[PDB]
């Protein structure tokens, strides 16, 4: 390991593994998997029905007390049956640690809103509904937060076009800003950058 | 607690796509062919969905 | 600063601190705009031997 | 004291060629400082330096009265400085082109031009490639 | 070497010029057409052919790190002159 | 099997009830909006547009899709009540500035390559 | 040949830099 | 109780008033939503780097550093020591720039407007360092996922030292203008008080935590570049009001000066980017004389480096609070997902609670003390 | 370590209370601020007399683009299209073909200066120093069309600014 | 004869009065606004040219669009533009306002503010330096000096 | 057919319609709408302007990059007209003035300028020329306005045999001089008026450009209904919630609108004329602080 390689920490790796096993033991009803990254990041995969309990536990337990919600986001993977992946990032100031909770959903199944647990989630959840179309149940006010009023479609889905469907201009006939089907003077050049000759043998998949 | 409905899934009304870009487009599902300029085969592992080619024209300014 | 002594005294008394010691306008005390060429040493993996890439 | 600052004011007036030149520079540059001449430009621009001033005001230019094709007695802009004096003036270097001049090349412009927007000389974009698809030309001889 | 189009326009170094029937010429009326006067092909045509007495020569474009990547040119073919792929300079062995 | 988690309704009757509620709300809002935003359309034309926007989704047979559409519709209704929207947004429903795209085979054949 | 030359602090480092708050008292009861 | 719309950073604010009081405050955002996170998915990592300058366009190099740290963690490489010291130096310079912006614009909205110019002169000077080190005043793109793009020009450190030795009196003149002024105190004291538990639950970070007495800082608790090799204090508030946060930001300016002095003194020699030409491009001379170097330059500037698959959440103590990025890589040169977490989002979310039972004029003070830049809020 | 900013307890003796009362009734701190502003009035301003003085710049500064050529006068660009591929904003369009002498040269080289973000990636991905981002910054335009540069415009820019472009490259090429 | 002379003199006086007092309003949409605030800074002093700092929309003379115009923001920009009195000039600053710039191919970005309002001067950069914005303002001043309304009215 | 003149795209802003139009008098009431309709479909417009560019500033957003080119010209000069119509395949004449001027009287505006435009368009190889004149234009008219209009019609027909003449009557629009003129007065019962919407005339001109067999035809663009002047002014004052230029205009507005059933109208171009009541509110909403007028058919 030369100065060009990021050094490994083993103490934190073991600590995170032990705490992940601890959380798994306490909550066997919801926890489906626990992983620790090679760079000491602990992530927990749970059933969607356990968002309110597990988070509450992590917020309220004496050993955990993850009091801060750093971020709440969603990841779109169209090849999965449950399209959307809801990610909760939590920070514990008492133990100076970070955790990640991961959940799955689809276009029609809603997710319970964690506003009752973390207030910070409120706006975050709105953003998810705006950008991926994931519905959050029992939300104080769920509406668009980023897109234009009356915007049709959820732009952060992997099948939404990059340039959208409509574009805005001004019309002097009607004396107002109008929306028309999008037409680009220069179409976006699509570059095929993926190369053959795979780079990382550590991530090779079986040839089924 | 469970609807137990029996119908094929269809989210067409919720995606915000214009009506003309749904019943007229034709997607192609395929494994991309290997580039014969190279012998590597790592780009022929996954499946791809792509739409049909539409009209492209030359801009009167800047071409 | 080419300010008369009376004006310097007035400004120092009004502010309460010695302004001429540390002026906020830059003068000949800054570095020259034309500099000698640098050399910029090489990295640690610029060896000619015992430098196989699989080890780094 | 006050007598000294008034004396330097009188010397400043006298160092601009009298009252006419002092008023000319006052109405053209809104500034009447005097500094050592660094060099002369082929278009009439003059360049002055005063290292006693703070950074930024230690170098300046008095623009020419008449550039390539218009009267620039009042209409001056920062695009009239030739590239070598542009490099010296913006403090990218300490060496004016007079002490050491830039390298001479056969393709470098011999006559610097200003920003010609809003002028019949302005740049108009166009396509530089040739025609891609050639049409068929029917024969001129009747078929029957 | 800048040529003039039959209409009256200037032909660029790429050979571009609107023909008689092309409407786009209207963009130049009451304005000017930007054409570079210095043609790289003509300027590189007049360069002298360098004489070296080695079978393989090296060219980096002049200036060291301020030129182009260093290349090696073979001069065995006495029929023609070896040309640098980047710079366009020519080299040739001293026949006779 | 094919058992799924509900959103608001369990079968089509409740979804139809919610659709009727939303339609009533939009119908009552149309003239107030027409007056408030100082529209150029009539109230009959606005209610016809509301009817058309409802009839566009008349082919849905999934209570989940229907009640999610109803959720969205309440969202735009709430946008319109509170005048979050400008005058331009309300019009975006009418496509007044767009050229009419013909549908017959000959017209599409003449105009362009688009099928 | 040439020895390495890059931007470095001078020998012995730089002079101390004042950073504490300095709010003087004019003085009158 | 009337509902009024303060419309057109740029912000739309829907508020209900019962007389002078404010009953409900509703910020409507998205007027600067450009779709950066979606556009990043269509670029390589090097191409996606310049978006972070525009994210928080008052503290550019901090966003650069956060992105670079995330990509380094995913790539399993580490920058050379001189690169890390330069990164921390320019991060502290960036902190000074951001705090000048925050304090001066807050006071300008209040109505002072003189410290704005007094300190924007120093902002212009700091801009010159950015221009000298990178060639651009604001969106430099200097800090790269392997280190830094270029080395310091031979005269930069002396000018940085000469600038930083006179900045304390500039902060002192600012404090003379604002700190002991009774009008400033009546404008900021006991305004926007947030308790520690509510600040922590609502997702606040940075001064919004420190102003409420919470002793938290990412540079101290979770140090990243060389911040564990420098000494500085962390100002802590007592009342959780606007005045305490103003004092905290001024003391941060002073501590940043302290760290800048330490960074100037302890700058080490060496290279500036990881000496691994499959991640960082080789030097121009090496590219123009060597074959492997040319191949690597070509491949890095056309396709880019492939990052091993995985997801990370990397956060830094940006001058506005905890700034983080959740980066997901599928194993190619194009990031699969890039979520950007900015403290302004949570702060503006908490605005509604922060302005309960306050005057109409106090809402401006609260918005100023949150230091909301809508580029990072909307992304 | 950490500091306290506002946990100073004022003294409650008669002298401190009287000092605070005098401060309240006679406005000492307001007059102190007035004195600070008066002091700042009597010092030289920081303004430069544009366009006669110019703000300081450096050889690394990147402004208007230019296409350079070799000392022989033949253009350096070889249509490798690396600048087009690295461009974050997709602001470069290139088309090439063999020339009359078989040289690999561009027949089309456009930069959209309304799409450009002036990052300098193009001038550092170029292997032959053909595309550079020169020191000109005063090229404001009265129309949108004239900010759409083609090959002729960039070549003219290179011919126009070559002197100080080469000077700056000489001054800064050892750091690259 | 004398009529054309007097109308030209009046036209020159009116132009001088108009270009010597330019009151701008600026949309601080995005990062470019920061450089706008650096043109108002002590070093550049946009005030010394007769160009006041942050005029109100009611009595603004020139409009500076400094930042990215989005789809959610364009109607507000047009509404503010329609409010301006008399002779109004617009200056587009930076790539984002000029032609969309780095967010050109985005679903929520207006590809150039000239789709919404007519633009008189285009300032290029990302961001344009305060030098460049000052150059653009002075170029607009020269363009105003060039215009000739009373002479056209006399020859009309 | 000069391939670069072939339509391409989907008829949007950045598309290509194959129309290269020179619109004389484009800085007017009808010119702005014509340029808007031509530019929204992707055509290239040459706008020849006499005034200062500041007055042409509003036409720029109407087209994409490079689609609108502004050019100076003089009516008294033939070289300027020649160089403006050199490359156009469509020429539209919208030059008109409602009053007298010491440089241009009615004969130069309505006879000499259209004759020069038609002659130069014919000598330049322009395919289509469109000319606009009043509906009530007759030789035997009392007013010199309409007499000059009739002479101009005859002369442009002589110079350009394939010219299309349009005879719109009393167009009413947001920036018109018909509804605003009556609303600014703040005599009839025998005079009848037949107003036509501005957008209808714009679409008629566009379709006439598109229509292949509308070469030498003459059209009369009229509205759906005939209105007595008194009740029309009553309705104008009622819509604005209001209680109820030297010599030629009053004579023109006192004249009845002619009826020319033999000439084709807007119906021939596939346009449904918009009734006045629908757009009266749009025009007159700005004159403020229901019972439409009765029609005769
Ligand atoms: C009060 C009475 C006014 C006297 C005065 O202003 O003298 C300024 C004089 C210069 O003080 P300073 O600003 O520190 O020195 C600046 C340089 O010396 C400035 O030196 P310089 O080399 O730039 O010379 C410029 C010169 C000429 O510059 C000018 O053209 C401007 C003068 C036009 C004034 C109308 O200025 C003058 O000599 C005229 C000064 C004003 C008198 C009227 O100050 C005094 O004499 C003390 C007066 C105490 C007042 C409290
Ligand atoms: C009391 C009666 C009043 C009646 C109405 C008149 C209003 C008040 C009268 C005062 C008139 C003031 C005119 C003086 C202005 C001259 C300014 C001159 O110095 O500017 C220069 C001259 O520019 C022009 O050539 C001069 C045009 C000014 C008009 C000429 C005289 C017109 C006066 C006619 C008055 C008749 C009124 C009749 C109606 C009552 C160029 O400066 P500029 O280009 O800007 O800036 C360039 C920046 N530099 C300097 C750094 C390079
Ligand atoms: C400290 C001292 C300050 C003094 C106070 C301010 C005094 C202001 C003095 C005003 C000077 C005279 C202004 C004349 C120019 C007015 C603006 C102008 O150029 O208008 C031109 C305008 C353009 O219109 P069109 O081209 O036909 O149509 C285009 C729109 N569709 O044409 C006109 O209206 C010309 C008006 C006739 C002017 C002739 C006489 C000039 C006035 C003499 C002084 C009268 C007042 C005393
Ligand atoms: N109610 C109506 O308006 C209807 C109009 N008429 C006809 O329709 C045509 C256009 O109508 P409209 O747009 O309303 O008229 P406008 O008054 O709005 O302007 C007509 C155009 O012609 C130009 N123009 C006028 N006179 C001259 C001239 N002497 N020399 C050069 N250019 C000149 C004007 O440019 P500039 O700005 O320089 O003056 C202007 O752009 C006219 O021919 C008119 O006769 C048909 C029935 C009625
Ligand atoms: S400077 Fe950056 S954005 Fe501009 S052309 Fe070069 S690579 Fe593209
Ligand atoms: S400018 Fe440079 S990088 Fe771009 S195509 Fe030419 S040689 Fe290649
Ligand atoms: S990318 Fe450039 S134009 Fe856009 S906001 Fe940033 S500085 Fe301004
Ligand atoms: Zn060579």
């Amino acid at each position: 390991t030369r100065p060009t390689i990021r050094p490994r920490n083993d103490v934190v790796h073991k600590q995170l593994s032990a705490f992940g096993q601890y959380v798994a033991e306490i909550l066997p009803k919801y926890v489906q998997q626990v992983q620790v990254s090679c760079f000491n990041e602990l992530e927990i995969f749970i059933h969607p029905d356990g968002v309110i309990p597990v988070l509450t536990f992590l917020r309220d337990h004496t050993n955990a007390q993850f009091k801060s919600l750093a971020d709440l986001t969603a990841v779109d993977v169209p090849t999965r049956q449950n399209r959307f992946e809801i990610v909760y990032n939590l920070l514990s100031l008492r133990f100076n640690s970070r955790i990640r909770v991961k959940t799955y959903t689809d276009e029609l199944t809603p997710i319970e809103s964690s506003v009752t647990v973390y207030k910070a989630a409120n706006w975050y959840e709105r953003e998810i509904w705006d950008m991926f179309g994931v519905f959050f149940a029992n939300h104080p006010d769920l509406r668009r937060i980023l897109t234009d009023y009356g915007f049709e479609g959820h732009p952060f889905r992997k099948d939404f076009p990059l340039s959208g469907y409509v574009e805005l201009r001004y019309d002097d006939e009607v004396k107002r800003v109008v929306a028309e089907p999008v037409e680009l003077a220069q179409e976006f050049r699509k570059f095929d950058l993926n190369s053959p000759w795979e780079a990382f043998p550590a991530y090779r998949q079986p040839p089924e | 607690q469970l609807i137990a409905v029996d119908e094929k899934l269809d989210i067409t009304t919720l995606t915000g796509v214009p009506e003309e870009h749904i019943k007229t487009r034709k997607v192609r599902i395929f494994v991309p062919a290997r580039n014969n300029m190279q012998s590597g085969v790592n780009n022929t592992k996954k499946w791809k969905m792509e739409f049909d080619t539409r009209e492209r024209w030359e801009n009167p300014l800047m071409g | 600063a080419s300010a008369t002594r009376v004006i310097q005294l007035l400004r120092n008394w009004a502010s309460g601190r010695d302004l001429q010691a540390k002026l906020q306008l830059r003068y000949q005390e800054i570095s020259k705009r034309t500099q000698p060429p640098p050399k910029l040493p090489v990295g640690p993996s610029h060896k000619l031997s015992n430098n196989y890439y699989c080890t780094r | 004291e006050l007598v000294q600052v008034l004396r330097r004011g009188l010397q400043q007036v006298s160092g601009h060629g009298g009252l006419r030149g002092y008023l000319r520079v006052l109405f053209r540059a809104n500034d009447v400082r005097v500094g050592t001449l660094v060099g002369e430009d082929k278009y009439g621009n003059k360049y002055y330096e005063d290292n006693k001033q703070f950074f930024g005001r230690h170098r300046w230019v008095i623009y020419t009265t008449e550039m390539n094709g218009r009267d620039t007695f009042w209409d001056v802009d920062g695009s009239m400085v030739p590239p070598e004096w542009h490099r010296w003036l913006h403090c990218m270097t300490d060496d004016p082109p007079t002490t050491k001049p830039p390298t001479a090349r056969k393709y470098i412009w011999t006559n610097h031009k200003f920003n010609v927007s809003g002028t019949p000389q302005q740049y108009v974009p166009y396509s530089t490639t040739r025609k891609k698809i050639q049409e068929w030309v029917p024969p001129s001889t009747p078929y029957k | 070497g800048v040529r003039t189009s039959p209409t009256g326009e200037k032909v660029t170094h790429t050979g571009q010029a609107y023909d008689d029937g092309d409407y786009r010429r209207v963009r130049f009326s009451d304005r000017q057409k930007e054409v570079n006067e210095n043609f790289a092909i003509d300027l590189i045509a007049e360069q002298p052919v360098s004489e070296v007495g080695s079978r393989v020569i090296s060219c980096d474009g002049g200036g060291g790190a301020l030129g182009h990547p260093r290349v090696y040119i073979n001069l065995d073919k006495e029929t023609k002159t070896g040309t640098c792929g980047y710079c366009g300079l020519q080299f040739r062995q001293p026949h006779h | 099997g094919t058992s799924v988690k509900p959103i608001f309704s369990r079968d089509m009757n409740e979804a139809k009830r919610r659709v009727r509620e939303l339609y009533r709300a939009w119908y009552r809002e149309v003239p107030n909006t027409v007056h408030l935003f100082q529209l150029d359309i009539s109230v009959k034309q606005g209610r016809d547009k509301v009817r058309e926007m409802f009839m566009k989704n008349a082919h849905v047979t999934d209570p989940r899709v229907v009640d999610l559409l109803v959720i969205k519709g309440k969202m735009e209704l709430e946008e319109t009540i509170n005048v979050w929207k400008q005058r331009t947004h309300i019009m975006r429903f009418f496509h007044e500035t767009e050229a009419p795209r013909p549908t017959d085979f000959l017209s599409k054949f003449y105009v362009g390559h688009d099928p | 040949a040439s020895k390495v030359k890059q931007d470095m602090p001078p020998p012995g480092g730089y002079g101390p830099i004042d950073y504490k708050r300095n709010l003087p008292r004019r003085g009158l009861s | 109780n009337l509902t009024l719309n303060f419309g057109p950073g740029v912000l739309r604010l829907v508020m209900e008033l019962s007389g002078e009081m404010v009953r409900k405050c509703d910020p409507h955002i998205g007027l600067l939503h450009r779709g950066t996170e979606k556009l990043i998915e269509y670029k390589t990592y090097l191409q996606a780097l310049p978006y972070f300058d525009r994210l928080d366009y008052v503290s550019m190099m901090c966003n650069e550093q956060a992105y670079s740290l995330a990509v380094e963690k995913l790539l399993n490489i580490q920058p050379p020591p001189r690169a890390q010291w330069i990164r921390v130096l320019f991060g502290e310079i960036t902190r000074l720039l951001n705090h000048i912006m925050a304090v001066t614009t807050h006071a300008l909205d209040i109505g002072a407007m003189t410290p704005f110019f007094w300190m924007f002169e120093e902002r212009e000077k700091m801009f010159e360092f950015y221009e000298r080190v990178s060639g651009a005043r604001m969106h430099a793109a200097y800090i790269r996922p392997g280190g830094v793009h270029q080395d310091l020009p031979l005269g930069l450190l002396d000018d940085i030292y000469e600038f930083s030795k006179n900045f304390s009196f500039r902060i002192d003149e600012l404090e003379e203008m604002l700190t002991n002024n009774r009008i400033w105190r009546n404008r900021t004291v006991d305004i926007g008080v947030v308790t520690a538990e509510d600040a922590l639950n609502y997702g606040f970070s940075g001064v919004m935590l420190r102003g409420s007495g919470i002793q938290w800082d990412l540079r101290k608790t979770q140090p990243y570049d060389v911040y564990d090799q420098v000494e500085f204090d962390v100002p802590i508030g007592s009342r959780g009001d606007c005045y305490d946060r103003y004092l905290c930001r001024v003391e941060e300016m002073r501590q940043s000066l302290r760290i800048i002095s330490q960074c100037l003194n302890k700058m080490p020699p060496g290279e500036i980017k990881v000496d691994d030409a499959k991640v960082s491009p080789p030097k121009r001379a090496e590219m123009k004389t060597s074959m492997e170097s040319l191949i690597h330059h070509f491949k890095l500037y056309t396709e880019g480096y492939q990052v091993p698959p995985g997801a990370t959440y990397t956060a830094i103590e940006a001058p506005k609070g905890e700034f983080g990025v959740y980066l997901v890589s599928d194993g190619s040169s194009r990031p699969y997902r890039c979520k950007i977490k900015a403290p302004g989002f949570a702060h503006l979310a908490g605005l509604d609670k922060m302005s309960k039972g306050h005057m109409l004029a106090d809402v401006v003070a609260i918005i100023g003390t949150q230091d909301i830049v809508f580029g990072e809020v909307d992304r | 370590t950490y500091k306290f900013v506002n946990m100073r307890e004022p003294s409650m003796d008669m002298k401190s209370v009287t000092d605070r009362a005098a401060q309240t009734l006679l406005w000492t701190e307001l007059v102190r601020g007035l004195g600070m502003t008066l002091s700042y009035l009597f010092r030289e301003p920081a303004t430069i007399n544009y366009p006669f003085e110019k703000g300081p710049l450096s050889p690394r500064f990147r402004g208007e683009h230019a296409l350079r050529r070799y000392p022989s006068g033949e253009e350096r660009c070889i249509a490798c299209k690396l600048c087009e591929a690295v461009c974050p904003a997709q602001a470069i369009t290139i088309e090439a073909e063999p020339r009359a002498d078989g040289s690999r040269r561009t027949t089309r080289y456009d930069i959209d200066m309304t799409k450009c973000i002036y990052c300098g990636f193009c001038q550092e991905a170029c292997p032959v120093d053909a595309i550079v981002e020169g020191p000109n910054f005063e090229f404001s335009t009265e129309t949108h069309e004239e900010l759409l540069y083609n090959k002729e415009k960039l070549l003219n820019n290179g011919d126009k600014w070559e002197a100080e472009i080469a000077a700056n490259i000489q001054a800064d090429y050892l750091y690259r | 004869s004398r009529g054309e002379y007097v109308v030209a003199k009046l036209d020159d006086l009116v132009n001088w009065a108009r270009r010597s007092s330019l009151w701008p309003m600026t949309f601080g949409l995005a990062c470019c606004a920061v450089e706008m605030m650096h043109m108002a800074a002590p070093r550049y002093d946009m005030d010394r040219f007769g160009v006041v700092f942050r005029a109100s929309p009611r009595q603004s003379d020139v409009m500076i669009v400094a930042g990215t115009l989005t789809n959610k923001m364009a109607p507000a920009l047009r509404k503010v533009y329609d409010q301006m009195p008399e002779p109004r000039y617009v200056v587009s600053m930076g790539s984002c306002a000029n032609g969309g710039g780095y967010y050109h191919y985005s679903y929520s970005v207006v590809r150039g503010c000239d789709r919404i309002v007519p633009v008189d001067i285009y300032v290029p950069g990302c961001p344009p330096t305060a030098e460049a914005l000052l150059y653009g303002i002075l170029q607009l001043q020269r363009k105003i000096k060039r215009e000739k309304r009373l002479r056209i009215w006399y020859r009309r | 057919l000069h391939h670069a003149l072939i339509p391409h795209g989907k008829g949007g802003r950045s598309s290509v319609s194959g129309i290269v139009a020179t619109v004389f008098g484009a800085t007017g009431f009808l010119g702005r709408y014509v340029v808007n309709h031509l530019g929204r479909m992707g055509s290239q417009v040459i706008v020849p302007y006499r005034c200062e560019p500041y007055d042409t500033m509003h036409l720029r957003p109407m087209g994409d990059l490079g689609q609108i080119i502004f050019m100076e010209w003089n009516g008294k000069d033939k070289d300027s007209i020649r160089k403006v119509v050199e490359h156009s395949n469509v020429v539209i004449n919208l030059v008109g003035r409602e009053w007298e001027t010491k440089n241009f009287d009615f004969e130069d505006v309505f006879v000499k300028i259209p004759h020069a435009i038609a002659q130069v368009s014919k000598e330049a190889g322009v395919e289509k020329l469109i000319h606009i004149s009043h509906l009530n234009a007759d030789i035997k008219s009392p007013s010199r306005y309409l007499r000059s209009k009739a002479v101009g019609e005859k002369e442009v027909r002589a110079a350009f045999p394939e010219a299309t003449i349009i005879k719109p009557s009393d167009i009413f629009g947001r920036e018109d001089r018909f509804l605003n003129y009556f609303a600014s007065m703040r005599l009839g019962k025998e005079t009848v008026k037949q107003p036509v919407y501005i957008v209808d005339v714009s679409k008629g001109i566009i379709n006439a450009i598109k229509d292949p067999d509308a070469k030498g035809k003459t059209f009369a663009f009229v509205g759906p209904n005939r209105y007595l002047l008194f009740d029309l002014v009553q309705y104008i004052f009622a819509v604005a919630y209001r209680p109820f230029t030297t010599r030629d205009k009053v004579e023109r507005v006192h004249m009845s609108d002619m009826t020319l059933p033999h000439l084709p109208g807007l119906e021939d171009l596939g346009i449904q004329a918009t009734p006045l009541e629908l757009k009266a509110i749009e025009v007159l909403r700005r004159h403020r602080t229901v019972k439409p007028a009765k029609t005769v058919n």
